[PDB]
């Protein structure tokens, strides 16, 4: 639709935004990320390709916590997810305040869902050029969301974004099947850097940083925190042998 | 909002173009018509359903705006809607607040006038797609009826119509109408003018008729006032349209 | 208010009204003009005002501003009720700085021929001013029913002289107005 | 005139259309009927990706203690609405001291509607939205919302690629009962009827994930469990 | 007035006097201090009834508004509106807020809400003019895990106690139980706590 | 504008590895002793604690500020428990720009606020501000009543910084409680009742709650009859 | 304080303006022109508050001067009281009131007639024969009262002014420094003796 | 100014005295205080007499939009929240004292409101510089199951012992009457127990007795 | 953004001409002429009504005169909504000129404050213009009987004898040979009648199809009746 695609906000004969689908057309440039929902927690993961030898190593930090509870990671225009990010920072803040509990993980997530639908109101905003993945531990547990440039977000037992979704989402469909009963976060962890390697037999144009990240009832006391050090690099090492 | 500019504008010809096509839309609007007699006014319109499962009667065609002024419209529903919550809001804060009294047939009209004209002219927005019929009356000038179209004019009418039927209907008004009409003649010919331009089915489901006539005491709601008249606005039952019909 | 002094009356009679005012301006104990005249009049309708004087005469403007208004919109010359309607919103409007003002409305409606005085609706008189108790006794006493135009005449004149002497800060002359639905006559009083 | 909300030379606002259009993107389809005494909402739910959280997956929204909301169009604008009239709602009943009635409620959303038809800089919401109650005054009540600003009053209403089926087949209902309600004393059986007909409409059984429902009573309106939806299909397969 | 809560094993229970008064004049001898904001969230006003009417409307819209979007409120949230109303306005607003609660994972919750919006949570709370008068009487007799009767004979004891001394008490006693149960509205008369 | 619950006294000392700050757990309501159970020392990450008196609103106004500002510190800092944790200093600038803009808007946080700490270098951190934005360092700082009985006493021990070195954790802390003990003597508004923190440069921060004031002496009062003649 | 007086006699309009200005304890000038001319045939003498006179009476200068350039033409000394009353009864409900009495003396061309219109700061106006603020009329109104007439002459007035002036110096505790004397009439605005 | 307030068995009666007072002077004999908010909710005001009026006006001028947006009858609930907020927007200075009744689908209500916004719901109210008075009678007399009659005839005796005691209270005794689902009935001068004498003669003076300077016609 | 939609009024035309005055100028070529006649005595205002029907109230219609004050009257060609937001612009102005100077208000300074705000909607806020034109009668005591004409512009010009709207060519040639300046209101009131009926477009020229009004001498301002209108256009011969 050449005549309806230069302007966000404007429908289609056939109904559609077309802005919103050259958004997820620049989601799908990125890099893949994806969650994982364990039995008492969440774990994120994300591809940083290595543009050169020259950027410092885990120093380019792309999982973001909000508030203390919350973890983000997005696919695709990184400057437009740190944005969402500074808003959800700004949503949590001022629930807490309100509301001195923790904002609810899925209260956060329409927050941010209503802010991403409002950039397709209007032409004067253009749309979010992220995917976002994120989830948390609240009194009611742990949640998933990945958020669409629509504003569109549902729950997931796992989710992928970015150019290595497909793969992503076959693994962590296998995943889920052969373990009904819930992983654990430990294994999790584990997974989730299986499944990025994977993801990275696409895009192997560079090298890659894997950063992961979790919230568990158990293993952070709810608290979002990154893994580090000898749990790192033994998800490193169970992708790399899972491979090789 | 970015549109502060005029989105109605004159072409070479002078037509304002989104005015012209505002009109349009109201012509191809459900026909409504009007017939002042020298007691009392008729507005009437077909109620055409959107479904069999839709309740029609919950859809107000005729709306009162005063106690004793009534429109009716042709064209956009939704628009007529809005224009009903304004007129009624500026009837009062533009005068009952002011002089204690509602006001004028005439001067409401002037203020739904502005508020359609304002749309023309005002940035970042379309005109109303409606036209208007007001029926009223007040002390002075006595029963009213007047046309407001979507640029904001109004004429003052002894009878008319509107919408897709507006010229056959017209024709036969003028056939019809005469000095000397009474309001009950009036509703007849309003319900045979009706009937030569509705999709079959004519019955009070089917027709929204109200009247400007005698103050109705019994819908005041209170007593012990004898200088607090009842209201002139009536809006007619199923029922007695169907037991008019039934002689017509 | 009571700097510049001043008193009005209006009565109902039999198909009349009558409304008068004192014609002194002071500045407190100083005299400074027994000019004004503190009864105005837009179209049929008359409205006195007592207070203070600036006061008096932005609001006299201010109805002549929306009586013009009114009479082009409408087409018609404002009545008495109406009139008296406008009044009271346009002072509530300043319920928070107010004027210091005491209208007194007077006049026949034009359709019905009904005499009309507020300050309501209360028919038999109106009083305002700095001799308003004055005032009351007066009325209260001398006041009847159904006065003719001429009896109304004696009754509001007595009533405002006899008030007047007896309050400092009015008096120098009053005018007296008796309004017909077909004619107002305008009467000058000595006061001694 | 094609991209905002101005008159084309028919008079068609094609932005409007368009939106209707959008209404459809889901594929689903709603129903709702009227009881003697309470209001049941049936919508279709697809949720193919093996991945989602089923339970996060809903067109239903509760808006008030006693109005429901279904939307037919995309989550987003539905979500959008919802909240829209959730605050006015409340408002409503911070305003005035008492719940907002669905008829208000309905009438205020499509003014709003009708605003973003007016107005260039908003586009219309995608979505039809229905709303249901038991209104106090007007009992038992199904007004629908759309992109126009147009609202009515239903009897029943459906929503959806495949109202004409549904919406026919309700239509022969009534003309079979004679009747502007669904005449049964209490819910479960009114929702076992909006089931079993649009299995009818549509031909295909369900399976108490292919379904959410919502209830609407004096007291409250409220949502169905995955399980509780397979208690009125078994009674269906038993009754 | 007189105002109390009481947590006690089964939930918490609200009590308050009926006597409001305007100076020395009863303006009304039946009040009803005890305002429902929420199903199971309850609150006792004392101060301003102007202010104290106002902040509870509002924060009965601020929970409804919670209620739609986030689900439940907890009683902790409900203190924490009633918090930031009263702080943010407390120059303007003379409002003592009890704020009581019932949920089955904390059970019976109290909060008090003293003059300048400090919030304290409290095993039981008295407020108003009269509750000066007990609070020996409730440090002596109050203790953990009551069952429901011996919560309602320690708050009609205590609130019969301030009604006798203090002039801005009095009327009937109106309580409010709440529970796993529900709610349950109590009123006693003065022929039955004169007699304590 | 007026103080409605008042917490009274902040007492606070340096010693040759740390500091120690102490405050009673009592929300009084003008004479009437309401609250009991108010803690007034807020610990900001194991490096920090904030002792407030004054206004308890107010406090917790602040407290909830600390909070705010260790989660916003945490944001996009993967040192945040490191090298780019919060120091005392840090939090002390923030409360008293916070203190003195609201002071310049007329509308105070009617508190007087010690700041107690051990910078990362090792350096003990003690700072005063009031509801005014009026700051000041001393070895011995005490808001309130405390101001003119427990910094005598305090300074007794430590009246210049070279007797910091010399100064003992148990020294500090014996003087601390004896401290505590005079302002339950003296102080109307005081509690038994108190918490104590200590902050050292080696053991990290030590919390203690539940304190209460022990070996009063009270048995002389048998001795005092009347108020001159009464025999 | 200040004194003006205005007379308004059959020809012309007089107006008189003491000449002192005085601050806490000291005369500081004794010639101050407590007048502006407003339009050729239109004067406006003021007293009240330091600061508050001047600018006034700058301000209608302006304004009555960009009127006349507008139109190319004069308003009548009517339209220039009501306007001055209309920014005096405006000033009266403004966050700083001018404190500032005037006296508008004008010789209206069309009509050939002298006006004399007196202005309090509250915004009170009135048409007059003759005119004080303050204390003066205190102490003149009673020869003015019993002296003046409508057919009074020019001369006749300034008289009638000396007389005034003559019983203010005699029992008003201040010393004025005398009166400025400006005579309004068709020929303009002039000033005597 | 005496006003009360009294729920019946199947409705309110509200009532007023009709003296207004511009201090201890009689400005008006025959004040109506009795303001319809709508058909079926009236107010009475004490206080200053035109904060009541205009706030009595601007809330059924809202009233009647609401009703008319919402094509419902109006509930007394509504005026009284919509006066209650204003009022405490205005955090007391407008200085009005209300008594709300009305009839509405829920039932009959009866409320007060102060003027900073506080409101009770009662079965009988007072309000004013009689209410004591008033109260007095009303606590003697009134019951749970008064029928209308009864409710009428106390809530009479309440303003007459304000008129008879309250120096601001007198002349006559307006009521309004709201039965459920009945019109509002209206009892403008239900008594008028404060009838002036005849005077004992005459005062008509004869004509010129007024010294008149002169006169003129006055074009209208 | 909406730049794509702003059609640029308020520019230049690489003539230097405003297009959308240009283009409202025609628009009220196709308006019903009104004539202004300057008469010694006073000023005739005519006008042709070009909506007609039988069931038109012709007797209550006024949509081309209108008053202003008491001394000055509009005619108007053009956009009657436009024009009646102009006139009451108009009539405030006059009624604050009046409360300011206690004087009724020059009738150039009315005619400069209506045109000056005519046009700064050609100059700024990206609005279409006002497509009226007005001719303005009035008197006051400074020139006496003034008549005015104002156009979407806001250019304005005084005139001894004026048309606007249709014919005014042929009207203006008509004027120049028989207008005089002895001439009396009676005679105008025949040269504009003869005007309109040698100018209208229609068959005949006739009492319904008419406005008319005259100021003349203080100022009396009269608005003909229809049966005046009869009554003078049988006097005239016309009918």
């Amino acid at each position: 639709g050449t005549g309806y695609d230069l302007s966000n906000s404007v429908f289609s004969p056939d109904g559609r935004n077309f802005q919103v689908e050259y958004a997820v057309k620049a989601v799908e440039n990125g890099t893949t990320s994806i969650g994982i929902k364990c039995n008492d927690g969440v774990v994120f993961a994300v591809e940083k390709l290595i543009t050169s030898k020259l950027l410092v190593p885990q120093k380019n930090v792309k999982i973001q916590v909000v508030d203390r509870h919350i973890g983000c990671v997005y696919s695709g225009l990184i400057p437009d997810g740190r944005h969402l990010v500074n808003r959800g920072r700004e949503e949590a803040a001022s629930f807490k305040k309100l509301y001195k509990t923790p904002i609810p993980i899925p209260a956060f997530a329409d927050r941010l869902g209503q802010y991403v639908q409002a950039h397709t109101l209007y032409n004067s905003v253009r749309p979010f050029g992220v995917s976002t993945i994120f989830g948390g531990v609240d009194k009611n547990g742990a949640h998933l969301y990945m958020l669409e440039p629509s504003g569109s977000y549902w729950g997931y037992k796992g989710a992928a974004t970015g150019k290595g979704r497909q793969s992503a989402k076959a693994e962590l469909e296998k995943l889920v099947d052969h373990h009904p009963e819930g992983l654990s976060a430990r294994e999790a962890v584990k997974q989730a850097a299986k499944i990025i390697y994977l993801a990275h037999e696409d895009n192997k144009e560079k090298d890659f940083e894997l950063e992961i990240s979790w919230c568990s009832l158990s293993e952070t006391n709810g608290l979002h925190k990154f893994v580090k050090g000898d749990l790192l690099q033994e998800a490193i090492d169970f992708a790399q042998k899972e491979i090789n | 909002d970015r549109y502060s500019f005029s989105l109605t504008t004159f072409s070479p010809s002078g037509k304002l173009g989104q005015i012209d096509y505002a009109l349009t839309a109201v012509k191809q609007g459900v026909t409504s018509l009007g017939i002042k007699a020298t007691n009392g006014v008729v507005i009437a319109t077909e109620k055409k359903s959107s479904s069999p499962l839709a309740m029609s009667e919950t859809l107000s065609k005729v709306s009162l705006l005063t106690p004793d002024i009534g429109a009716v419209y042709s064209g956009m529903g939704p628009d007529y809607r809005v224009l009903v919550d304004k007129s009624r809001k500026v009837a009062h804060t533009s005068y009952k607040r002011i002089y204690g009294e509602y006001p004028p047939t005439k001067l409401l009209v002037s203020e739904v006038a502005k508020i359609m004209q304002e749309a023309t002219q005002s940035g970042g927005v379309r005109p109303f797609g409606v036209s208007l019929l007001i029926a009223g009356h007040d002390e002075f000038n006595g029963f009213s009826l007047y046309q407001v179209d979507p640029s904001g004019s109004y004429f003052p009418w002894k009878a008319t119509a509107i919408g897709k039927g507006s010229v056959a209907a017209k024709t036969f008004l003028e056939k019809r109408w005469n000095d000397e009409l009474e309001l009950e003649d009036a509703i007849h010919i309003a319900l045979l003018t009706l009937k030569e331009s509705v999709e079959g089915e004519f019955n009070g489901d089917t027709i929204e008729l109200a009247i400007i006539g005698d103050e109705n005491p019994d819908l005041l709601g209170y007593t012990g006032i004898p200088t607090d008249k009842g209201p002139r606005f009536r809006k007619l039952t199923s029922q007695e349209i169907n037991d008019r019909l039934e002689a017509l | 208010s009571s700097i510049n002094g001043g008193i009005v009356v209006a009565m109902t009679g039999k198909d009349c009204v009558a409304i008068a005012c004192d014609l002194r301006l002071g500045s407190q104990s100083l005299g400074v003009s027994n000019k004004f005249e503190k009864i105005f009049h837009y179209g049929h309708v008359f409205l006195g005002i007592t207070g203070l004087a600036t006061d008096v005469t932005t609001l006299n403007e201010m109805f002549r501003y929306k009586t013009n208004l009114y009479k082009l919109k409408e087409e018609r010359a404002i009545e008495p009720e109406t009139f008296t309607q406008l009044v009271s919103s346009s002072l509530y409007e300043r319920r928070f700085g107010p004027y210091f003002v005491g209208p007194v409305v007077a006049g026949i409606n034009s359709k019905s021929g009904k005499p009309f005085i507020a300050g309501d609706e209360a028919k038999d008189f109106i009083v305002s001013g700095t001799a308003s108790d004055q005032l009351f006794g007066m009325c209260e006493s001398l006041y009847e029913p159904n006065l003719e135009p001429e009896d109304l005449f004696e009754t509001i004149s007595q009533a405002l002289l006899n008030a007047a002497d007896r309050d400092a800060l009015s008096g120098w002359g009053a005018v007296v107005y008796i309004i017909k639905k077909d004619e107002v006559v305008k009467r000058y009083l000595k006061m001694r | 005139d094609r991209h905002i909300t101005i008159f084309s030379p028919e008079g068609r606002l094609y932005q409007v259309e368009y939106a209707f259009k959008a209404t459809n993107q889901t594929n689903i389809n709603s129903l709702a009927v009227r009881g003697k005494d309470c209001t049941v909402v049936i919508s279709q739910k697809k949720v193919p990706d093996k991945l989602l959280d089923p339970t996060t997956v809903s067109y239903i929204f509760c808006i008030s203690r006693t109005i429901g909301m279904v939307v037919n169009g995309p989550i987003p604008d539905a979500r959008n609405a919802a909240l829209r009239a959730k605050a006015e709602a409340a408002e409503f009943r911070y305003k005035y001291g008492y719940d907002m009635p669905c008829d208000v409620l309905a009438k205020r959303m499509a003014n709003l509607s009708q605003i973003y038809t007016q107005r260039a800089y908003m586009r219309p919401l995608g979505v039809i939205l229905t709303f249901v109650s038991v209104d106090e005054e007007l009992g038992p009540s199904i007004y629908k919302t759309d992109p126009a600003g147009y609202y009515v009053g239903y009897k029943a209403t459906a929503t959806g690629p495949k109202q004409q089926e549904i919406t026919t087949n309700l239509e022969n209902h009534f003309k079979k009962s004679k009747i502007d309600h669904i005449n049964e004393e209490s819910w479960e059986k009114v929702v076992e009827f909006a089931i079993t007909h649009m299995i009818d409409a549509l031909g295909t059984e369900f399976s108490k994930n292919d379904l959410e429902v919502g209830v609407a009573t004096k007291d409250k309106f409220f949502t169905l469990s995955a399980e509780n939806i397979e208690e009125r299909l078994v009674a269906i397969a038993e009754q | 007035t007189s105002i109390m809560a009481v947590t006690f094993k089964d939930g918490v229970i609200l009590g308050a006097d009926s006597r409001t008064t305007t100076g020395a004049y009863i303006a009304n001898r039946v009040t009803d201090k005890l305002t429902r904001v929420h199903d199971k969230i309850w609150c006792c006003r004392s101060g301003s009834a102007a202010d104290t009417q106002a902040i509870a409307d509002i924060v009965q819209y601020h929970l409804e508004l919670y209620t739609s979007q986030y689900g439940t409120p907890s009683t902790e949230t409900a203190a924490s509106v009633f918090k930031e109303l009263c702080y943010e306005n407390k120059d303007n607003l003379t409002a003592g807020i009890i704020v009581a609660g019932y949920d089955d994972k904390n059970k019976g919750e109290v909060y008090t809400i003293p003059l300048g919006g400090s919030v304290h949570k409290l095993p039981y709370a008295i407020a108003g003019s009269g509750s000066t008068f007990i609070y020996g009487y409730c440090d002596k007799n109050f203790r953990e895990n009551m069952s429901k009767e011996e919560t309602v004979d320690f708050i009609k004891h205590s609130l019969s106690q301030a009604i006798k001394w203090d002039g801005s008490s009095g009327g009937v006693i109106r309580m409010v139980v709440l529970t796993a149960a529900g709610v349950e509205r109590l009123i006693f008369y003065p022929d039955e706590y004169e007699q304590l | 504008q007026q103080p409605i619950v008042t917490g009274t006294s902040v007492i606070s000392m340096k010693y040759d590895n740390g500091v120690i700050i102490a405050a009673d757990n009592l929300g009084s309501y003008g004479s009437l002793l309401r609250f009991n159970g108010v803690e007034r020392l807020i610990p900001v990450g194991d490096n920090t604690v904030v002792g407030i008196s004054g206004d308890i609103s107010d406090m917790q106004h602040i407290e909830r500020l600390l909070k705010d500002l260790v989660t916003e510190n945490a944001y996009d800092n993967p040192l945040a428990d490191a090298e780019e944790a919060l120091e005392p200093s840090y939090i002390f600038e923030y409360l008293a720009t916070v203190m003195y803009q609201r002071r310049s808007k007329m509308n105070p946080l009617w508190n007087a606020i010690i700041v107690a700490g051990v910078q990362s270098n090792g350096d003990q951190f003690l700072r005063y501000v009031n509801l005014l934005g009026v700051t000041y360092s001393s070895p011995t700082l005490a808001t309130g009543f405390g101001a003119h009985m427990a910094n005598p006493l305090l300074r007794k021990v430590v009246d210049r910084e070279s007797d910091i070195p010399k100064t003992t954790v148990q020294v500090a802390e014996e003087a601390i409680v004896n401290a505590m003990r005079v302002l339950y003597y003296r102080d109307a508004r005081s509690s038994r009742n108190f918490s104590l923190a200590i902050i050292d440069k080696n053991t990290g921060l030590t919390f203690k709650k539940n304190l209460q004031v022990e070996n009063m002496k009270w048995d002389f009062a048998k001795d005092i009859k009347g108020y001159g003649t009464q025999k | 304080m200040d004194i003006i007086l205005g007379i308004r006699v059959q020809d012309s309009v007089i107006l008189a303006s003491s000449k002192a200005v005085t601050r806490g304890i000291s005369v500081l000038k004794d010639s101050d022109d407590k007048t502006r001319q407003l339009s050729p045939h239109t004067l406006m003498s003021f007293a009240g508050e330091a600061g508050d006179t001047v600018q006034f009476a700058e301000y209608i200068q302006a304004n009555i001067q960009l009127y006349s350039i507008r139109e190319d033409y004069e308003l009548s000394p009517q339209a220039v009281s009501s306007f001055v009353r209309q920014e005096l009864a405006k000033s009266i409900r403004s966050r700083r009131p001018y404190q500032v009495n005037v006296l508008i003396g004008g010789y209206d061309k069309k009509k050939n007639k002298p006006e004399l219109y007196q202005i309090d700061y509250l915004g009170t106006k009135v048409e007059l024969p003759y005119g004080a603020h303050g204390y003066s009329g205190f102490y003149t109104f009673s020869l003015l009262d019993h002296h003046y007439r409508p057919d009074m002459t020019t001369e006749e007035g300034l008289d009638l002014l000396k007389l005034c002036v003559q019983e203010l110096e005699k029992r008003m505790p201040m010393d004025f420094k005398g009166v400025i004397v400006k005579i309004v009439d068709k020929d303009g605005i002039r000033q005597v003796d | 100014t005496t006003i009360v307030g009294v729920k019946f068995n199947n409705g309110v009666v509200i009532a007023a005295d009709t003296r207004s007072t511009q201090g201890p002077i009689v400005a008006d004999k025959n004040c109506a205080k009795l303001h319809r908010i709508s058909p079926k909710i009236w107010c009475a005001g004490a206080g200053t007499a035109a904060d009541t009026e205009a706030v009595t006006q601007l809330i059924g001028s809202n009233i009647e939009l609401h009703s008319l947006y919402t094509s419902r009858e109006p509930r007394v609930v509504s005026a009284l929240q919509m006066l209650k907020q204003h009022l405490f927007k205005y955090q007391g200075h407008i200085g009005a004292y209300l008594i709300v009744a009305g009839v509405d689908p829920t039932g009959s209500h009866l409320f007060s409101i102060h003027a900073h916004g506080s409101t009770d719901v009662g079965y009988y109210l007072s309000l004013g510089s009689g209410s004591l008075a008033a109260m007095a009678v009303l606590e003697s007399h009134w019951k749970q199951d008064l029928t209308k009659e009864e409710a009428i005839k106390l809530a009479s005796d309440a303003i007459q012992a304000g008129i008879w005691n309250d120096l601001g209270s007198g002349s006559n005794v307006d009521v309004c009457v709201m039965e459920i689902g009945k019109d509002a009935e209206y009892l403008r001068n239900y008594l008028t127990p404060n009838v002036r004498e005849e005077k004992q003669k005459s005062y008509k003076f004869p004509r010129g007795t007024t010294a008149v300077l002169k006169e003129s016609i006055v074009n209208i | 953004g909406s730049r794509r939609y702003d059609s640029r009024t308020t520019i230049f035309s690489p003539e230097g001409r405003l297009y959308q005055v240009e283009y409202a100028l025609e628009s009220i070529s196709h308006a019903g002429t009104a004539i202004g006649i300057m008469a010694s005595d006073g000023i005739v205002l005519a006008a042709e009504r070009k909506v007609t029907s039988t069931l038109l109230e012709q007797d209550t219609s006024t949509e081309k005169l209108y008053k202003l004050n008491d001394k000055i009257a509009v005619a108007v060609a053009g956009l009657t909504a436009d024009a009646e937001i102009l006139i009451n612009t108009a009539r405030i102005h006059a009624q604050n000129y009046l409360k300011t100077y206690n004087e009724d208000i020059p009738v150039e300074i009315l005619v400069r404050r209506l045109s000056d705000i005519k046009q700064g909607y050609t100059q700024h806020g990206g609005l279409r213009p006002f497509g009226v034109s007005f001719i303005y009668a009035g008197y006051d005591d400074r020139y006496g009987y003034q008549l005015y004409t104002s156009n979407p512009s806001g250019n304005y010009t005084g005139w001894k004898a004026i048309s606007v709207g249709a014919n005014t060519s042929a009207a203006q040639t008509l004027l120049q040979m028989d207008y005089k300046d002895d001439m009396k209101v009676d005679d105008a009131i025949e040269l504009a009648l003869k005007t309109l009926s040698k100018t209208t477009d229609s068959s005949a020229l006739t009492y319904d199809r008419l406005e008319f009004a005259t100021i003349r001498k203080e100022v009396y301002q009269k608005i003909f009746k229809p049966q005046e209108i009869k009554d003078i256009l049988v006097k005239t011969g016309i009918t």
